[PDB]
C-alpha cells in the first residue's frame, strides 16, 4: 500500500548487489580476472520437431528478439552457428538481414560456426565436411567480413577422429562444444583439453562445464560454469552460454537482468565468479591460450572423441542414409566428369550454380538431427524428397557432363559389344560384374585405361560355381569356397590359397554358422530413435527357420537366396553371391544382399560373423581414415564402444590373416572378441511412429583377406560402394578415353578421394589423403594437359606452398608427401 | 498444430498514461508468435509464458497503432501429444489467456 | 572341465544407473508396455455393453 | 470392464516390485541390493509376453 | 593374450594380512566391485610380509 | 600463429592425490631434504666452540 | 648404443630420448611370448598411468608403413609417447639400499 517502501527496499538490497547493477557499469568493475565468461546462444535446430517451413520463421523471431534485445543491453553479446540460418534469414526477410549485419560490423551479434549447417560428424563422409567448412565460411566472408575461428558444435551426437585436421584446414583453429557432458557411463576426463586429430593436427577444444548451452544465468548456473570444470589445475576459466535453445528464441532480458546482479554479487560479496558478458568466444579463447603458453600445458585427447549416448542414431532412419551416402558418391563423380568436360570441351562451363546448390541441399540434410534418424514423420517426409531430387539432378549433371565429353547412357539398345563402363575411381578397378537390362551379368575389363571398363567377351579364369553337396551349399570359387547350411547359415567359409578356416564356430557363444541375424528386443531406456542400450543384447532371438535354394550358379556369379521367416509381418530374403574374376585385385569377397519387409515394433536386425580372428582391436574407416576400437570390454571406456561409427567397411586383422566387413548403407558395426555384428536394422517409434517400416536393401561383403589391414580392402570397399554406370560411345571421333588425365601414381594407401573446380578461379582441386596411417609419397600424374602451375592449398583452396612439378614426355607428375594421416589439397592451375 | 493465425490488434493507451515511462503489451497464447509493424518489421516474438512483454518502441503510444501477430499454432518444440519426442499431435487446440 | 580353456567372448561389467533404470520398464504400462509384464495381465478383458 | 486377472502374472508383479524397491533402496554396497538387481535383469531376460 | 583364461578373484579387503575384525569382514564381502556377479569374497587372515 | 598446428607430445591430465601429496615434500626435511627448500635455509650456519 | 656410466648421483633418473617420426596410436612392446600394445597418447586414466611401461627385449613403435625398434639386453622399462621414445637406463634409490 506504499511504493517509497520499494525503493527503500532496493537500497536495503544495494548492501548485497551494489550500486551498479541499474546499468552496465557492472562488467566495467573487476573486469581482469574474469572466470566465468557469459555470451548469448539460441540454438535452433533446423529441422527436429517442426520442418523446414517452421524454421524459416523460428529463425527471424528469434533473431529479431536478439536485435532488440541488442539495442536494449548495450554489454550483452549473441552468438548463432548456421550459415543455411543467415541465408533463409537473407531469403525471407532482406531488411532483417541488414540490420543485422549491421550489428554483425558492430562487434555484437558474433556469427560463429563457420559451417553451413550444425552437421553430425560421424555419418557424413569427409568430403561432406569439408564442404560444410567450405560452404559456410564461404558465405560469412562473402556476407558478412569475418572468419569464424571457433568450430561451434554443442549438439553433435559424436565426434570423428578427423575433426579437428578438418578444422585446421578451413582456417579454425578452435572448437567448443558441449554433448559430450551427456556421458551416462563416463565423464569426460577434461573441459579444456588439445584435441589431436588422427595424424597430429590439433584444436584448442572447450567444453562449457554447465552442461547445457541454455543456461539460465540463475546463481547455480554462474556457479557451476567454474566449479563444474573439470580440469582446473590446467585453466581456471569457463564458458557461460545462455539462452533458450533446441529450437526457441535465445536468452530473455530478465536473464541478462538476472546477469548483472550476479556481476554485482561477485563484486559486492565475492562468492560468485567474475562474470564477464564484454567478450566474445575468440577472445576467451585466446585468453585461455594465453594463459596456458599457446595451450602447450592443457591435456590433450588423441583420436576419437566418443559421445557414450544415442548410439542407435547411426542405424534409425535407415533409407536417409542409404540416400544420403548415394548422394554424396553421386556428387563425387558428377563434379568429377564435370570437372573433366568443362577442361577438355570447349562450350561446357563447369556447373558452378547447380553444383552448389545441389552441395547446399545435400547438407541441409546432414543436421544433427535430421541425418541420425531423430525427428518426426513430417520431418522425414520432407528430407526423403528433397535427398532423391539431390540425387536425380545429380545424375542429370553428370549425364550431361558425361554426353558433352562423348558419350551416352546404355539405353538397353545398344550391342553388348558396344557397352562401356564409368569407373570414375581414382586407380584401375580390373574387372566389375554387372546387371544390364534382364539381370545378365556381364564383366567389364580394362587392362589400359582406369576410367572407361570396355566389355569383356572372352570368358573368366576363375569362374565362381555354385553346386550343392550333401544337404549344404556350395559357392566355391577360385579364392574362397562358402558352404551353406540348408537353414542359411554359413557352416564354414575356407580360404583355398591359404588353405585356413575363417569361421571359428566352436568357440565364442555364436555356435551355428556365420551371417546369422538376430532379432535383438531393443527397448531403449529414455529416446527410442536415439539410444539403444548395451542391455538390447540379453533378449534376442536367433532366426534359424530359412530354407536355402540356388539361385544362379553361372561363371560370373553363384549365389544362393534364403527366404528367411522374421516374423509375422515381417519377412526377409537374404542372397548369398561369390563373383568370379581375372585378377584377385577385383575380388570383392562374399557379398550378402537382405531384401527385408521390415515390420517389426522395436527390435533391432543384426548380422554375426565369427571369424577366428584373435586381435585385441579392430580397425573401422572413418572420415580421412581408420580408428582402431577395442574389442574386449577391459575398461569403462570399453563398455560404452559396444557399437560404433564406420563409414565404408568393419577390418579386423591379427598379424597374418584379417576379415573385413563393406557396406553402402549401413554405419553401426561392433566388433567384441572374434565375432563382428553389423547392425541392419532398427524399429523405433517414438518421434517417427513408421521409423523403418517398409522395404529394405541392404547390401554388405564379408572381404577375407591374409594380411593386416591393407590397401586392398580400402580400395575394395570403394569399389563396392561406387555406382558403375554402363556407358555407350556417341561419336568415334571424341571416344578419347581421358579420364585417365588426373592420376596418383604411388603407395596405394594414398587415395586420390576428390576432383573438384577451384571456388573462385579455374583450377583444379584435387583431395588426396593417406588412408591407412603411414607417411607415403606419391606422384599426380597429369597426362593431357598443360600445367601452369601446382599449389598446396588448405581446405578452403587458399595456397600455402608451390610444389615443384616435373615435366615428363607428356605428362607432369607432381611428387607429393604426405603424413601420416594428412588430408592434402592441391590446386593445378593449366 | 502447425496452423498460423494473423491477429491485426489495434490498441489505444488511456491518455492518463503520458505518465508511464514504459508500456508494455502482454500476450500469452501457448505457442509462438512475432510482432510486425505496419510495415512489416519484426520487433519482437512471444514464446509461451517465458517470454510475453513486448515493449511498445515510445513511438506508437502517443497516436493510436496498430500491429500484427503471426501466431503458429505450435510450442517451442513443435507439439509432441504427450511428450517432447512424442509423435506430433494433428489436433491441438490452444487457448488465447492474455492480450 | 566344465570351466572353458578360451575365452572368445568378452562380458562386460554391468554400468550401475543403465542396468538399474533399465528394470524401471519391466513393470511400467508406458511405450514398452506390450513387451514386458503389463501385458500379460488381463486374460481377455471384458466391458461391452 | 470385466477383467479375469493373470494370477501368476500379478504375482510376479509383486515379486519384481518388492526386488526392484530393493535395488532402488538398499545402500551402494549391500550385496542384497546387487542379488536383487541379478535376479530382476534374469527376469527380465527371462519374460517373453 | 590368445584367449586362455583363468578365473581370478580379489580378496576385497584389500590386505592378506586382514585381522578378522568386524570392519575386515564387512569389507571383505561389502567392498567387493562387481558384487552383480557373484556375492562372495574372501578373507585373508594373518600377519603376512 | 603462436597455436602449434601438430600436437606430437600428448599432455596427460595431472592426477588429484599424487600431484597433491607431491607439494608435501618441498618443504619437508626428510629424506629429499637436500633437493628441496629446506636446503637453502641455513646459509653458513655456525656451531663450533 | 654402448653406455659406460660411472654412476653415483643421487636421486637422479638416466633416461634416453629418441624422436621417431612414427605417429601410431600405440606401441608393441615385448613381454614372455608375446607382444603387448600400450597406449600412447594419455588420453584416459588407464593411460596416465602408463606412462612407463614394461618389456623384455624391445620396444617397437611402427605406423602402416615404417617402424622404428629399441633392443637391449639389461634393461627393462621403456615409455613410448607421441612420437619420442624413452628407454630408462639408470635408478639411483636410496631408501632401502644407501
Ligand atoms: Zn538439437
Ligand atoms: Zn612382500
Amino acid at each position: 500500500n506504499d511504493l517509497s517502501t520499494i525503493n527503500e527496499c532496493r537500497n536495503l538490497a544495494k548492501a548485497f548487489l551494489g550500486n551498479d547493477i541499474d546499468s552496465e557499469a557492472v562488467f566495467e568493475k573487476n573486469n581482469d580476472k574474469a572466470n566465468v565468461f557469459a555470451i548469448g546462444h539460441c540454438h535452433i535446430d533446423t529441422a527436429w520437431l517442426w520442418p523446414f517451413a517452421e524454421t524459416r520463421r523460428k529463425i527471424v523471431r528469434s533473431w529479431a528478439t536478439q536485435m532488440n534485445i541488442m539495442d536494449r543491453y548495450p554489454e550483452y553479446q549473441f552468438v548463432c552457428s548456421q550459415a543455411l540460418q543467415y541465408l533463409w534469414l537473407k531469403e525471407d526477410h532482406p531488411d532483417v538481414f541488414e540490420k543485422l549485419k549491421e550489428y554483425v560490423n558492430q562487434n555484437k551479434f558474433i556469427p560463429i560456426g563457420g559451417s553451413w549447417v550444425e552437421h553430425d560428424t560421424n555419418i557424413p563422409n569427409g568430403e561432406s565436411l569439408i564442404r560444410q567448412f567450405l560452404l559456410g565460411q564461404h558465405f560469412f566472408e562473402k556476407e558478412f567480413g569475418v572468419r569464424c575461428r571457433t568450430f561451434w558444435l554443442p549438439d553433435t551426437f559424436g565426434y570423428s577422429s578427423q575433426i579437428p585436421q578438418i578444422c585446421r584446414l578451413c582456417g579454425m583453429d578452435r572448437f567448443l562444444t558441449q554433448k559430450l557432458s551427456w556421458n551416462n557411463i563416463n565423464s569426460f576426463p577434461t573441459s579444456t583439453f588439445n584435441w589431436v586429430a588422427l595424424d597430429g593436427s590439433q584444436v584448442i577444444c572447450h567444453m562449457p562445464p554447465a552442461n547445457t548451452y541454455t543456461a539460465d544465468t540463475n546463481v547455480n548456473d554462474v556457479l557451476h560454469s567454474i566449479d563444474q570444470h573439470k580440469n582446473l589445475v590446467n585453466d581456471q576459466a569457463g564458458l557461460l552460454v545462455f539462452g533458450i535453445g533446441d529450437g526457441g528464441g535465445g536468452p530473455t532480458p530478465e536473464m541478462l537482468e538476472k546477469l548483472r546482479r550476479c556481476k554485482g554479487i561477485a563484486n559486492t560479496v565475492g562468492y560468485l565468479p567474475n562474470v564477464k558478458l564484454g567478450n566474445t568466444v575468440d577472445e576467451f579463447f585466446d585468453g585461455i591460450l594465453k594463459r596456458t603458453n599457446a595451450g602447450q600445458t592443457l591435456p590433450s585427447w588423441n583420436g576419437e572423441l566418443y559421445f557414450e549416448f544415442h548410439r542407435g542414431t547411426y542405424t534409425t532412419q535407415a533409407e536417409l542414409k542409404k540416400l544420403m551416402r548415394k548422394v554424396e558418391i553421386a556428387l563425387h563423380d558428377a563434379e568429377y566428369v564435370s570437372t573433366l568436360a568443362s577442361i577438355f570441351s570447349k562450350d561446357y562451363s563447369y556447373p558452378k550454380e547447380s553444383l552448389q546448390d545441389l552441395w547446399r541441399d545435400t547438407l541441409l540434410c546432414q543436421f544433427h538431427d535430421v541425418l541420425p534418424g531423430s525427428c518426426i514423420e513430417m520431418v522425414y517426409k520432407d528430407a526423403i524428397p528433397i535427398m532423391s531430387k539431390v540425387l536425380k539432378n545429380t545424375e542429370a549433371l553428370l549425364w550431361q557432363a558425361i554426353e558433352q565429353l562423348g558419350f551416352k547412357k546404355a539405353s538397353s539398345s545398344d550391342n553388348k559389344e558396344q557397352l562401356c563402363l564409368l569407373n570414375t575411381l581414382p586407380w584401375n578397378v580390373r574387372g566389375v560384374i554387372t546387371e544390364t537390362e534382364e539381370n545378365k551379368l556381364v564383366y567389364f575389363e580394362s587392362c589400359d585405361g582406369k576410367g572407361i571398363l570396355t566389355a569383356a567377351h572372352t570368358s573368366l579364369k576363375h569362374p565362381a560355381a555354385a553346386y550343392q553337396k550333401d544337404d549344404n551349399f556350395i559357392l566355391v570359387n577360385d579364392h574362397l569356397r562358402v558352404t551353406i547350411a540348408p537353414n542359411g547359415l554359413i557352416l564354414s567359409l575356407f580360404d583355398l590359397h591359404k588353405e585356413r578356416e575363417i569361421l571359428d564356430l566352436k568357440s565364442g557363444k555364436n555356435h551355428a554358422g556365420a551371417n546369422q541375424y538376430v532379432l535383438f528386443e531393443d527397448t531403449p531406456l529414455s529416446w527410442q530413435a536415439w539410444d539403444t542400450e548395451v542391455f538390447s543384447l540379453e533378449k534376442y532371438e536367433v532366426l534359424d527357420k530359412g530354407k536355402v535354394s540356388i539361385k544362379e550358379s553361372g561363371p560370373l556369379r553363384a549365389s544362393v537366396v534364403v527366404d528367411i521367416p522374421i516374423s509375422e509381418l515381417s519377412h526377409m530374403k537374404a542372397t548369398i553371391s561369390l563373383e568370379g574374376y581375372n585378377d584377385c585385385s577385383e575380388f570383392t569377397g562374399v557379398n550378402f544382399t537382405c531384401e527385408v519387409d521390415w515390420h517389426e515394433s522395436c527390435k533391432f536386425l543384426k548380422v554375426e560373423f565369427p571369424v577366428d580372428i584373435h586381435s585385441e582391436f579392430a580397425s573401422y574407416e572413418t572420415q580421412f581414415g581408420i580408428t582402431k576400437r577395442p574389442t574386449h570390454y577391459n575398461t569403462s571406456w570399453d563398455v560404452a564402444k559396444f557399437e560404433v561409427c564406420h563409414q565404408k567397411f568393419a577390418d579386423y586383422s591379427d598379424f597374418t590373416y584379417g576379415v573385413s566387413v563393406l557396406n553402402d548403407c549401413k554405419y553401426g558395426f561392433s566388433t567384441h572378441g572374434n565375432l563382428m555384428r553389423l547392425s541392419l536394422l532398427r524399429s523405433p517409434k517414438q518421434p517417427d511412429a513408421h521409423a523403418d517400416m517398409g522395404k529394405h536393401t541392404i547390401r554388405y561383403a564379408v572381404y577375407p583377406h591374409s594380411k593386416p589391414l591393407d590397401s586392398s580392402t580400402v580400395r575394395a570397399a570403394h569399389k563396392f560402394n561406387s555406382n558403375f554406370r554402363l556407358l555407350t560411345r556417341a561419336s568415334d571421333t571424341a571416344n578419347l578415353d581421358i579420364f585417365d588425365a588426373f592420376q596418383l601414381v604411388g603407395e596405394p594407401n594414398v587415395i586420390l578421394s576428390h576432383i573438384k573446380m577451384a571456388e573462385k578461379g579455374k583450377s583444379i582441386i584435387l583431395r588426396v589423403y593417406e588412408s591407412l596411417g603411414g607417411k607415403s609419397r606419391a606422384r599426380l600424374v597429369i597426362k593431357s594437359l598443360t600445367v601452369a602451375s601446382v599449389t598446396k592449398c588448405n581446405g578452403l583452396e587458399e595456397d600455402l606452398e608451390e610444389l615443384c612439378t616435373l615435366k615428363s614426355n607428356d605428362y607432369y607428375e607432381v611428387p607429393i608427401e604426405l603424413r601420416a594421416f594428412e588430408i592434402a589439397t592441391f590446386k593445378v592451375n593449366l | 498444430s502447425w496452423a498460423t493465425f494473423w491477429f491485426e490488434v489495434h490498441i489505444r493507451l488511456p491518455k492518463s498514461w503520458a505518465k508511464y515511462e514504459q508500456v508494455i503489451f502482454q500476450w500469452n497464447c501457448d505457442n509462438e508468435g512475432l510482432v510486425y509493424s505496419q510495415d512489416g518489421v519484426p520487433l519482437q516474438a512471444f514464446s509461451g509464458s517465458e517470454r510475453t512483454d513486448f515493449i511498445l518502441p515510445d513511438s506508437w503510444k502517443t497516436t493510436e497503432d496498430t500491429f500484427y501477430i503471426e501466431m503458429a499454432c505450435n510450442g517451442m518444440f513443435g507439439t509432441g501429444a504427450g511428450s517432447q519426442i512424442a509423435p506430433p499431435d494433428p489436433n491441438r487446440y490452444f487457448t488465447l489467456t492474455k492480450a | 572341465t566344465l570351466f572353458p580353456v578360451l575365452n572368445n567372448t568378452p562380458v562386460g561389467k554391468q554400468v550401475d544407473s543403465i542396468y538399474e533404470s533399465r528394470l524401471d520398464q519391466f513393470l511400467s504400462e508406458g511405450q514398452y508396455r506390450d513387451f514386458n509384464l503389463p501385458s500379460v495381465y488381463d486374460h481377455a478383458r471384458i466391458d461391452n455393453p | 470392464d470385466l477383467v479375469a486377472p493373470n494370477l501368476p502374472a500379478m504375482a510376479l508383479a509383486y515379486d519384481f516390485l518388492l526386488m526392484q524397491q530393493c535395488v532402488k533402496q538398499l545402500p551402494s554396497n549391500c550385496w542384497q541390493k546387487y542379488k536383487a538387481r541379478q535376479i530382476c535383469n534374469d527376469i527380465m531376460n527371462t519374460f517373453h509376453p
